[PDB]
RNA sequence: UUUUUU
């Protein structure tokens, strides 16, 4: 039990070893000890190496919790990452009785947000959210951020360069004190943003992988394959016949192409689901406990999953389509063996950008995304 | 009628003094 | 286009 040496509550430290933990990360072991201070964040790890306990563990530590008055607040960029950030903040509170949680998002109606709010048994002391809905509830005083002593934002490289995200968790932001708490992660924090980060800390404890090479996991297997678009269909079927994977995630461009995909993988007897925006969020939730609770192996998004989700039976990436930039890339195959697991990566390249971003991510990482041998690979390369 | 990016910067030069 | 309140 090494987290024990974090000394930390007993409730705490019973919690954590229900969840199977026994030695910590070197992340966790690096951010941890001096975050329960109260001493602000900057923290770059690689995918999959546990950036989530650092700050759930962290601030269910410094909590002491004061009845319908919240204080922490977590900010990601999906609504399936908050509902799956959530649910880690209630494995780990689970011998903590006092401590209420809630996770708003889009898709809900706003009314049943703040009555749960109202509510004696509901009014949470920590809040994950998306930062539309999160705003809609400052905004219109559903929700009172007059007392957050710890403000948390995942993947804040994404939440801070999209600029809708930035205003409204900008708007967030000026209604907590500002004599908090602060806290961003990200496996991706290039030159470019980190001077827009600094504007929310104040003498921050920093962690950086600034030399990139090891922001790629040794034990993820990339590829990738030169097709026209015509054949990607026929050539995934054949890839999903041959490979042998326990979960497979395979990223789309649109939406439109995400339905379009798993119509034709459930025709084809390969059962799938998919999840992405245009999509009622009863049913986006439906199929995420699905694909998480493996009655399917398949499942067909956009980059809706491209960050944080976290399922351990995925070790298959497939980018059907690439993306345009680097870091999404990376954030996409780090959904495949999670916490340093084995795993494989392919990505279709179909025309000039997937080939130029192609090219752009091998100099950033140094990784040498072989091209797919015709022959096939060896299962135990990637098992 | 929306923010800039030019004012979001000043908005939180603001909040800190 | 993709993600993010209506
Ligand atoms: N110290 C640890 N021991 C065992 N498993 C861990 C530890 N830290 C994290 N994990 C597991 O690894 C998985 C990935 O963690 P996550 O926090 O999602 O990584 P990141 O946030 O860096 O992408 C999670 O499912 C978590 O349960
Ligand atoms: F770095 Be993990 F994929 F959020
Ligand atoms: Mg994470």
């Amino acid at each position: 039990t090494g987290f024990k040496d974090f000394l930390l509550k007993p409730e705490l430290s019973r919690a954590i070893i229900d969840c199977g933990f026994e030695h910590p990360s070197e992340v966790q072991q690096h951010t941890i000890p001096q975050s329960i201070h109260g001493t602000d964040v900057l923290c770059q790890a690689k995918s999959g190496l546990g950036k989530t306990a650092v700050f759930v563990l962290s601030t269910l530590q410094q909590l002491d919790p004061v009845p319908g008055e919240v204080a922490v607040v977590v900010i990601c960029n999906a609504r399936e990452l908050a509902y799956q950030i959530r649910n880690e903040y209630l494995r780990f509170s689970k011998y903590m009785p006092d401590v209420k949680t809630a996770v708003f998002y889009g898709g809900t109606p706003i009314s049943k947000d703040a009555e749960l709010l109202k509510n004696k048994d509901t009014a949470p002391h920590i809040v994950v959210a998306t930062p539309g809905r999160l705003k809609a509830l400052v905004r219109e005083k559903y929700i009172d951020l007059s007392h957050v002593k710890n403000f948390v934002i995942d993947e804040c490289d994404k939440v801070l360069e999209e600029l809708d995200m930035r205003r409204d968790v900008q708007e967030i932001f000026r209604a907590t004190p500002r004599d908090k708490q602060v806290m961003m992660f990200s496996a991706t924090l290039s030159q470019e943003i980190r001077p827009i980060c600094r504007r929310f800390l104040q003498n921050p404890l920093e962690i950086f992988v600034d030399d990139e090479a090891k922001l790629t996991l040794h034990g993820l297997q990339q590829y990738y394959i030169k097709l026209e678009e015509r054949e990607k269909n026929r050539k995934l079927a054949q890839l999903l016949d041959d490979l042998e994977f326990n979960q497979v995630i395979i990223f789309v461009k649109s939406t439109t192409r995400a339905n379009e995909l798993t119509k034709l993988l459930n025709a084809s007897n390969f059962p799938a689901i998919t999840v992405h925006g245009h999509m009622k969020q009863e049913e986006r939730i439906a199929r995420y406990k699905a694909f998480k609770d493996f009655e399917k192996r398949i499942c067909v998004s956009t980059d809706v999953f491209g960050r944080g989700i976290d399922i351990e039976r995925i070790n298959l990436a497939i980018n059907y389509d690439l993306t345009n930039e680097a870091d999404q890339y990376l954030h996409r195959v780090g959904r495949a063996g999670r916490f340093g697991t084995k795993g494989l990566a392919i990505s279709f390249v179909s025309s000039k950008e997937d080939e130029e971003v192609l090219a752009k991510i091998q100099e950033r990482f140094d990784v040498k995304i072989a091209e797919f041998p015709e022959e096939g690979i060896d299962p135990s390369t990637y098992l | 009628a929306k923010k800039s990016l030019e004012d979001l910067d000043k908005e939180m030069a603001d909040y800190f003094e």
